[PDB]
Formats: C-alpha cells, sequence, structure tokens
C-alpha cells in the first residue's frame, strides 16, 4: 500500500526521532557544543513522548507489510523512550569530565532509540532485523565510548564479536524458516516439519544472546563492568525491553509457536536461566557485575510468563507490568551508580566493598538504591512484587509447576545478595544537571513505592494498551 | 531432685485427672461418689488405669 | 549430643549446596572470548538436538 | 470502621517521629508512648463496647466490626479488615507489648533514634494488620511487610556495624527462612483461587467464598501443606526453627520482645483461622503428622534448652517447646483444647516478654552475657532476681500463672480426642522444670565470686520495675481468673470447631 496520513500519524514515533538525529548531526557540525546537543536530543525524545498521544488517536492498523501498529506497541515505545530520556540525563554528569569529543554520545543514543521503537512495531521478519541492528550499532560503539581505559575497549570488543555472531545466527535461522513457508511475515509463517523447527531454533540462539539467556549470558557481566554507567542504564533497560516485545509477538502470531516442540525448549532455557543466574550471582563484590547477574534472572521470569502466553489471556498484562516494574527498578539503581561518578574520574571505582557507608556520605541517594534494590527482589510495597505475583499466577494458570517452583527457589536464592547491598549502605564509613540526575532517580523512587502499595492505576494503563 | 521427683508424681496424678473427666465428667468429690456407679454399668477395665495411676 | 543444634544445621544444606554450586558456576566463567563463542555453538547444538527430540 | 484507623496509627506515628526528629531528639520517645496508648484505647474500646459475649453458633462469618474497600478490583483484592473475638485478644496483647517495647527503649538516644522508632511502629503495625485480615492478599502483604523492617533492626541495631555476625548469619537466616515459605503459601493461595475460578467463574480473593470452594480429593492436600509450611516457619515447628535463637540472641531485647512475644502468635492464629476452615479433609488426614511434630517439638526444645549455656538462646529454646502444645491443640477436634491454646498463647507472650526484658536488664547491669560465668548475684541485686524467679516459675505449669491453665486444658481436650499421643505429651512438664531450675541455679544461686565483675553492681530504676510489676500482676490474674477472656473467645472458637466437625 501507499502512504496515507493515517500511516504518517501511526509512524510519528519513528519520525520525530529520525528528524532529531538529523538536527543533532547538523548541530554537531555547526558548533560542536555539549549543552546544545544535550538540549536538542532530549527535546526530540520528549517530543516523541508527546506524539505517543497522537498515535493513540489512531487505531490498531498497519503501515507497511513490515510493521503492525497496535496499542501493545504504544506501551513498548514508551518504555524505550523513558530509558533513552533516562540515559541522556545520566550521561551529562559523567561526560562533563570527559576530555574531548563529548558530543557523539547523544547521536548514538538517538540511533538506538530508533532501533528500539522499530522493534516495538513488528509484523515481518525483516523489521525484526532492521531493529536489532539499529540498536546494536550504538551499543557496539557506546560501550567503547571513552576507549581511553583499558577495559572499555575490552568490553566493546567482546560485545562486538559476540553480537555480530548472534546476528549471523539469527539471519541464518530467519532464512531456513522461509524455505518452507512462502513468506517471512509473522502471521503468514507456519501456514511441525523439522526444517521450520530447526530454523526456529537458530532464531532462538540469535535472540537469546541479546536477551541474556542461559547458554548465551557470558557477555552480561563483562561489558557491564567495562561500559560507562550511563551506557549501562541503556544497556540494562532499553535494549532488552525493546527486544522482548518482538520475541513475544512472534510466538503470539505464529502458529508454529503453538506447538509443544518449541515450548519445551524455551521452558528449559527459562528454568536454567533462573538457576544459572541466581546461583552465580551470590559471590560478586562488584555492583555492576551484580546488576548484570540479576538481569539474567529477570529475563528468565519474563520467559516463564511467555511460555504460558498461549494458555490464558492474563500473560499479556503480566509481561507488560513486569517490564514496567523492571524498568523503574534498574533505572533507579544504575542511576545511583552513575551519580556516584559525578566526574569522569577515569575508571570509576565502584564495588560492594566500596559501598560501605554511603548513608552518612549521601543519605537520599542511599535510600533510592535501597528502595530499588528491595524492589528487584520481591519485597512488597514495591512494584517488583506485583510483577512477580503475576508471573507466579501465570505459571499456576498454565500448570507449569517446575517453572513456578524455580521462580520461588530462585527468589529464595536471590534474596541473599540484594539484601547485602541494602545493608552495606549502612555500615560505618571507610552541578545543575547533577541535581537533575538526582531528580530522575528520586522521581523513580517515589513511583516504585506508590505503585507497589497502590498498583491499580498501572494495570489500567496496561489493559488500555493491550489488544 | 525433690522438685523433679515431685513433678513426676504430679504428672502421674494429672493422668488420672484426665481419665476421670473422660469417664465420669464431673470432678467434684461427692458428685463423683454417687456418679461413679451410675456410669459404670457396662465397662470397668479402664477404671483400674485411672485408679492405679491416681495411686 | 544436643550441645550444637542438629536440625538447624541439616536444613542449612540448601544454602551450602547453593553457595558451593554458585562458586562452581563462577569458576566456569573464563574471560577468554574463544570459549564464549564455543558457548554459542554448544547452545546451538543442544537447542537443535532438543528440538529434534520433539 | 475503627479498623482502618487501628492499623494506621503505627504508620502515622513513624512518619511523625521522623518528622519531629528535626525538631528535637527527646520527642520520639514521648510521641511513641502516647501513640501506643491510643492504639490500646481503640483496642480496649472494642473489647468493652463490643458484644464480646455473642452467639456461639452464629455461623463462620461473624464480626463485631468490618471494613471493606476496593484495592485492586481486577482480582477483587480488597481491604477486608474484620475483627473477631479472638482477634481482639491478639490486638490488645500487641498494644500492650508495644507499650513495653517503647518503654524499654526509653532513655536510649543515639546518632539516629527517629529511624529506630519509625521502624519500631512499622513492625508492630504489621502484626496488627495480620491479626485483622480476611482477604488473602491483604493477609499475605501484611504477613510479608512486617518481616522486612526487623531485618534493619537486627542489622543496624544488632550492633552498630562493628561485627559482621549481626547481619550475615542471624538476620539473613531470619529473612530467608520466612520469605521462601511466604512465597510458598502465596502460590498455595493462587492454586486455591484458580480451582475456585474454574468452579464458579469469578476472580475473588475473599475468605467467605473461598471457604466452601469445591475441590476434589488429593488436590487440597498439597495446598494445606503449602499453607502449613509458611505457618510452621514463623512459629517454631520441628523441621524449620533454626532462625529463632539467632534472632533473639542478637537483636536488642526490645526487638526480641517483638520477635518472640507477638511474631510467634500469628502462625497459630493462621492455623486457627485460615488453614483449618479452608481445608477440613486435608487437615483431618494431616492430623497425626501434626501430633507427631508437636510432641517432638516439646521434648526437643526442652533438651536443647537444658543443654545451652547462654540466656537469650535459653529463653529462645523455651519458646519452641511451648508452641508444641499449641500445635497439638489446633489439630484436634475439641472446643476446650482450642480455648486452652488461646489462654496458653496469651500467657506465652506475657511470660516471654518479662524474661527478655529482664535478661537484657541483667546484661546492661553486669556487661556479661554468659550464664555460667556469673552466679550468686542474689546478695547484690535487690529486685531483679526475685521478680525473675517468678517469671521462671511462670514458664512451667505453676498454678496462679496463666501457663498452667493453658497447657493443661489442651491436655484435657487432647486426651478427650486421642489417648496415646497425649500421654506422651504431658511429660514435657517435667522437662520444663529441669530447664527452669537450670536457668535459676546457674544464674542466681551460688557465690558472687564466680565472676570478678560480680562485685560492683548498679541499681534499678523505677519505670523498669513498674513495667515488670504490671506484667507479674497481670499474669497472676490471668492464671487465677481466666474466665473473662474465655467467654470472649467462645463463639469464634466454637464455629471453627463446628465447621471442622461438620465439614468432615
Amino acid at each position: 500500500m501507499t502512504i496515507t496520513p493515517q500511516n504518517l500519524i501511526a509512524l510519528l514515533p519513528l519520525l520525530i526521532v529520525g528528524l532529531t538525529v538529523v538536527v543533532v548531526m547538523l548541530s554537531i557540525a555547526w558548533r560542536r557544543n555539549h549543552f546544545l546537543n544535550a538540549t536538542l536530543s532530549v527535546i526530540g525524545l520528549n517530543a516523541a513522548l508527546v506524539s505517543l498521544w497522537f498515535v493513540g488517536q489512531a487505531g490498531a492498523m498497519d503501515v507497511t507489510p513490515l510493521m503492525r501498529v497496535d496499542g501493545f506497541a504504544m506501551l513498548y515505545t514508551g518504555l524505550v523512550l523513558l530509558a533513552s530520556l533516562a540515559t541522556c540525563t545520566f550521561a551529562y554528569p559523567w561526560l562533563e569530565g570527559y576530555n574531548d569529543n563529548k558530543d557523539e554520545f547523544y547521536l548514538l543514543v538517538l540511533i538506538a532509540a530508533l532501533g528500539g521503537i522499530l522493534l516495538a512495531n513488528a509484523n515481518h521478519l525483516a523489521s525484526l532485523f532492521l531493529g536489532i541492528e539499529l540498536i546494536s550499532l550504538p551499543l557496539f560503539g557506546l560501550v567503547g565510548y571513552a576507549f581511553r581505559q583499558k577495559r572499555s575497549l575490552e568490553a566493546s570488543i567482546k560485545y562486538t564479536i559476540l553480537s555480530a555472531a548472534a546476528s549471523s545466527f539469527l539471519l541464518f535461522g530467519m532464512a531456513l524458516v522461509y524455505a518452507q513457508s512462502g513468506d517471512l511475515s509473522f502471521v503468514a509463517l507456519g501456514k511441525n516439519e523439522p526444517l521450520l523447527l530447526a530454523g526456529f531454533g537458530l532464531m532462538i540462539v540469535g535472540l537469546g544472546f541479546k536477551l541474556s539467556l542461559v547458554p548465551f549470558h557470558l557477555w552480561t557481566p563483562d561489558v557491564y563492568q567495562g561500559a560507562p554507567a550511563p551506557v549501562s542504564t541503556f544497556l540494562a533497560t532499553a535494549s532488552k525491553i525493546a527486544i522482548f516485545g518482538v520475541v513475544m509477538r512472534l510466538f503470539l502470531y505464529a502458529p508454529v509457536g503453538d506447538s509443544e516442540a518449541i515450548r519445551v525448549v524455551l521452558a528449559i532455557i527459562a528454568f536454567a536461566s533462573i538457576i544459572f543466574g541466581n546461583l552465580m550471582a551470590l559471590s560478586q563484590t562488584n555492583i555492576k557485575r551484580l546488576l548484570g547477574y540479576s538481569s539474567i534472572s529477570h529475563l528468565g521470569y519474563l520467559l516463564v510468563a511467555l511460555i504460558a502466553l498461549q494458555t490464558g489471556e492474563m500473560s499479556m498484562e503480566a509481561v507488560g507490568v513486569y517490564l514496567a516494574g523492571y524498568l523503574f527498578s534498574s533505572l533507579g539503581a544504575f542511576g545511583v551508580v552513575s551519580l556516584m561518578s559525578s566526574p569522569y574520574r577515569g575508571p570509576d571505582a565502584d564495588s560492594l566493598f566500596s559501598y560501605r557507608g554511603l548513608f552518612w556520605h549521601r543519605p537520599i541517594l542511599a535510600a533510592v538504591m535501597t528502595v530499588m534494590m528491595l524492589s528487584l527482589a520481591g519485597i512488597p510495597m514495591t512494584l517488583g512484587f506485583i510483577g512477580k505475583f503475576y508471573v507466579l499466577a501465570v505459571g499456576v494458570q498454565a500448570h507449569l509447576w517446575w517453572l513456578v517452583g524455580a521462580v520461588v527457589v530462585g527468589s529464595a536464592i536471590g534474596l541473599y545478595y540484594y539484601l547485602r547491598v541494602a545493608v552495606s549502605l549502612y555500615l560505618h564509613a571507610p552541578n545543575w544537571q547533577y541535581s537533575a540526575g538526582g531528580i530522575v532517580v528520586l522521581i523513580s523512587a517515589l513511583l516504585v513505592l506508590v505503585l507497589g502499595v497502590w498498583p491499580q492505576p498501572l494495570i489500567s494503563i496496561v489493559r488500555l494498551a493491550m489488544p | 531432685k525433690a522438685f523433679v521427683v515431685t513433678r513426676v508424681g504430679d504428672v502421674f496424678l494429672a493422668f488420672a485427672l484426665f481419665i476421670l473427666y473422660n469417664e465420669l465428667g464431673t470432678l467434684n468429690f461427692r458428685e463423683m461418689v454417687e456418679l461413679a456407679p451410675a456410669h459404670f454399668a457396662d465397662g470397668n477395665n479402664m477404671l483400674m488405669w485411672a485408679t492405679l495411676m491416681l495411686l | 549430643l544436643l550441645k550444637r543444634d542438629p536440625l538447624n544445621s541439616m536444613m542449612n544444606i540448601p544454602a551450602v549446596l547453593s553457595r558451593f554450586a554458585g562458586k562452581g558456576l563462577l569458576l566456569s566463567e573464563n574471560g577468554y572470548l574463544r570459549w564464549y563463542v564455543a558457548s554459542m555453538s554448544i547452545g546451538a547444538v543442544v537447542v537443535l538436538a532438543l528440538l529434534m527430540v520433539l | 470502621m475503627l479498623l482502618p484507623w487501628l492499623i494506621l496509627i503505627p504508620f502515622i506515628g513513624g512518619f511523625l517521629c521522623w518528622q519531629t526528629e528535626r525538631f528535637g531528639v527527646k520527642v520520639p520517645r514521648w510521641i511513641a508512648l502516647i501513640t501506643m496508648g491510643l492504639t490500646l484505647a481503640l483496642s480496649l474500646q472494642l473489647w468493652l463496647q463490643g458484644g464480646y459475649s455473642l452467639t456461639q453458633s452464629a455461623g463462620i462469618p461473624q464480626w463485631q466490626s468490618e471494613f471493606d474497600m476496593p484495592w485492586i478490583p481486577r482480582f477483587g483484592i480488597s481491604i477486608h479488615l474484620a475483627i473477631d473475638g479472638l482477634s481482639l485478644l491478639m490486638v490488645v496483647l500487641t498494644g500492650l507489648l508495644g507499650v513495653l517495647a517503647v518503654l524499654c527503649s526509653w532513655k536510649e538516644i543515639e546518632k539516629y533514634q527517629g529511624f529506630f522508632h519509625l521502624n519500631l511502629m512499622w513492625i508492630l503495625g504489621g502484626v496488627i494488620g495480620v491479626f485483622l485480615a480476611i482477604d488473602m492478599f491483604l493477609f499475605f502483604f501484611f504477613w510479608e511487610m512486617m518481616l522486612v523492617p526487623m531485618y534493619f533492626l537486627i542489622a543496624l541495631w544488632g550492633h552498630k556495624a562493628s561485627d559482621g555476625k549481626t547481619r550475615i548469619t542471624a538476620a539473613t537466616k531470619f529473612f530467608i527462612y520466612t520469605q521462601a515459605s511466604g512465597l510458598v503459601m502465596l502460590i498455595a493461595i493462587l492454586a486455591l483461587v484458580f480451582v475456585h475460578y474454574n468452579a464458579t467463574g469469578v476472580w475473588t480473593f475473599n475468605y467467605e467464598e473461598l471457604l466452601n470452594t469445591p475441590m476434589s480429593s488429593g488436590v487440597e492436600y498439597l495446598l494445606m501443606l503449602g499453607f502449613f509450611i509458611a505457618f510452621a516457619v514463623k512459629m517454631p515447628v520441628v523441621p524449620l526453627h533454626g532462625w529463632l535463637p539467632d534472632a533473639h540472641s542478637q537483636a536488642p531485647t526490645a526487638g526480641s520482645v517483638d520477635l518472640a512475644g507477638i511474631l510467634l502468635k500469628t502462625a497459630a492464629y493462621g492455623l486457627l483461622r485460615f488453614s483449618l476452615p479452608l481445608f477440613p479433609n486435608a487437615s483431618a488426614e494431616f492430623a497425626p503428622i501434626a501430633m507427631w511434630l508437636g510432641v517432638i517439638g516439646i521434648f526437643y526444645g526442652a533438651w536443647m534448652a537444658f543443654a545451652q549455656t547462654d540466656i537469650k538462646r535459653l529463653i529462645a529454646y523455651t519458646s519452641v517447646s511451648h508452641m508444641g502444645f499449641v500445635l497439638i491443640a489446633i489439630y484436634t477436634g475439641s472446643q476446650l483444647a482450642y480455648q486452652g491454646a488461646v489462654i496458653q498463647m496469651i500467657a506465652h507472650g506475657l511470660s516471654a516478654a518479662g524474661l527478655f526484658i529482664l535478661c537484657g536488664q541483667l546484661y546492661e547491669r553486669i556487661h556479661t552475657r554468659d550464664m555460667r560465668m556469673m552466679g550468686g548475684l542474689w546478695s547484690k541485686m535487690k529486685w531483679l532476681p526475685a521478680l525473675s524467679l517468678f517469671f521462671a516459675v511462670a514458664t512451667l505449669g505453676m498454678p496462679g500463672t496463666g501457663n498452667f491453665v493453658g497447657e493443661f486444658m489442651i491436655l484435657f481436650g487432647s486426651f478427650q480426642v486421642v489417648p496415646v499421643i497425649t500421654v506422651i505429651s504431658t511429660f514435657g512438664l517435667v522437662f520444663a522444670s529441669v530447664y527452669s531450675l537450670a536457668m535459676l541455679h546457674r544464674a542466681y544461686f551460688g557465690k558472687a565470686k564466680s565472676q570478678i565483675a560480680s562485685q560492683e553492681l548498679p541499681g534499678m530504676s523505677l519505670r523498669e520495675l513498674f513495667m515488670i510489676l504490671l506484667l507479674v500482676v497481670l499474669l497472676v490474674l490471668l492464671g487465677f481468673y481466666p474466665q473473662p477472656i474465655l467467654d470472649t473467645s467462645h463463639s469464634a472458637i466454637g464455629n471453627i470447631q463446628q465447621w471442622f466437625v461438620n465439614s468432615v
């Protein structure tokens, strides 16, 4: 079909952000200024949030055969935009101390927002590929931003080779499915012969690298230690939040995901992700590796809901609310880590042994890390508990007894390291945009508390979005 | 040692107290006196346990 | 024989097994990037095998 | 009506103490005393104004006051606070223990003291919310949020960040051993609601319609084990009680008053209220396992109490012996046995609170925790050991104390239902005597030359003696005259027993 004004209003998120890249690139070539580039980039992402209202004026419809725009995609675009908003506000205080070329940062984050808001809208297997790679190239390059350290370049190179490897597995799987089926459109796929299933397993490999699943999780510690903390805010939250939407939509639409042959394999990956995350996560004394270890377990809880997407309609809202709660928890925690590095400081010295005290140093910021760190676990009065509660309900609904038991025993194992960091901020002690960065994490603390005690308004938004 | 030994006897004493309430209902001595033969028309074997353990 | 409490210790073995198994999993990580790609191949092998037994 | 206010005063007081922390430092002690006075005023007002001697056979739904409010309407989760007769005994007990907690913390100023008291009121308010809970999710949320603030108490106030033994063993075992089983009973709640949703077709989390949900045999048994696991790690039952002595021996003894006297109450409250009526046939099948675990708990706690050398772990191992009587009481078909458990349970709190206050009092007098190190302090202290003798006397079944009538009506009802497990159970009284005398003789009887530090002893202030005198006189009136609170609890206990009888 051609371009109609309905299609342009539907495409408005992918458009405002793209116009922002052009204006930011022209502004970089004009002046090369940090203040103007930060202002121009944050205005475009805020303009994308405003235009989410305008696409809500439009209904559930297609733009091209590549994309389908539903109300589900409206919420996922919003999650990615607040993470992009969150990462630029955490990057200005870290980059003020950087020695030179301080302006390429917002350009790459803007490209990654294009990639994230393109995996929200998906209907064809090719859009899946244009999105994964649009976000990886900034994540190829931003973990290597400030390569002057001996580990940022190390982290960039390890992530670079491995992410190209996953994309090559995804592309080879993407074609081996299309050999049987006449089209690669998600809906048109599956219209249980082994080549289609074999092609499907290859896409699971190429998707489970970025979702940090059990035999592909090896990158998640190292780059999270190596990357800058502003990059870790985006790498923990936005990428996997955007990626989880497209992998859920493929199994919802495709009739091959209805068959139990793929279901058993994904359940075992989810089982082992919880276990192989929450047991190796105990011994760590580094906060960045600690959050990277928890990421593997959080994506595992998302999978134990996704396996029962096909049994009961409550799994849609369950995945949605756990993603919202998981966004807020990780942004607050990673913002405090980045807010401790108020200058560039070369290599930031962050560790669990380095976080003795921190309440008599900065009391407000210690409270935010504690609230979010209790929210990661499953303690009530926090939004993580309501998200944990729906995934338990989904597993009970679909009679996945081993999987729901894994979440409980995984929660039982994983309570230990969250609580040490919560109490280690209470042992004996050994600029304007910085106040803005404090405001972002403090705003998130208020939100996770009020949506843990009072969780109904977030459910109303989620059922408003779900089709 | 006296305290331990006297409480062993008191456990032995309270055992008969449970049995008397199970068998004859009221623990008053006189009401027990003219309630004991009324309740004991059929079975007598368990009263020796009550009384021996009372002893 | 009850100077130390037995059943508190014998239901601590979940923590003992978890911590020791967690230490083994940490030692399973290397840092050499060739084995990371070998992990990717060996995940592909087992996923295809687990799909072909279904 | 009064119930929303009566669970919220603890949280309101924590906000105001921490607000007036900036205004002053001597404020939160005096703020906290008045706020707990208001809590007992509303609790005692419900005791007097309400019809405590109500109808004994008014069904399973019966409540003097009731609150409903939509909280999460998608599952029907509502703030379904509703107070029964025995629940009102629990509320008045925790209000009194809160007064003792805030009185023992008097004259305790630190770098921060408002933080301690907002946490103190938060944990006591959490226990009140468990006691008034009919909706299952509200019950579970309150059950798990009274469990988080004690961790901060044991961590930051077990000792001020000097030794690592106050967090990584004591507080962490306390936290994990409760929360894993809390998640177990949550999935038990969800499996029960899902089988009810298949039966009828409404998403409800309310106790009245989940009470009679149709379930096939062999299904509700697993849910009954799921409820009992969370109800067996909070009150000390045989397989899972390792957290209790560590928690009591490290927390300050005011935190230990919360940890022993009232956190042990809520599990048997839940066994009476939420586990027995929902699963009648499963509990009837599970009964003999419960009796075997009960007798093992009594004998086991007394032996471990006799074998221990310190005092906080000593009273902490009396508690596990005491709760075995309660568990055997609940898992029988007798009304008298349940009414014995209630009086034993209130007396359990009142007989542990005084001992813990006094053990902490003795330590701060002599600065030495080990019991066998001292001895013969009677010639030095003037009021501590005499009052302590009666509390050790009140621990075992000594009449004129509430513990005797409590444990002993259980035994009457227990022999009414089943002979052989009861005749084993009675022998714990002899073992109760031996660890009671062991405490008394190792601590107070002897010569003061057993320790060098037993030669310079301080005096005892008036307010501690006042709050010890009130507990000893209160406990004697419960032992001599226990009729008023038994008349209160008769109808609630009766309908639970009638449902457990008639539903089988």
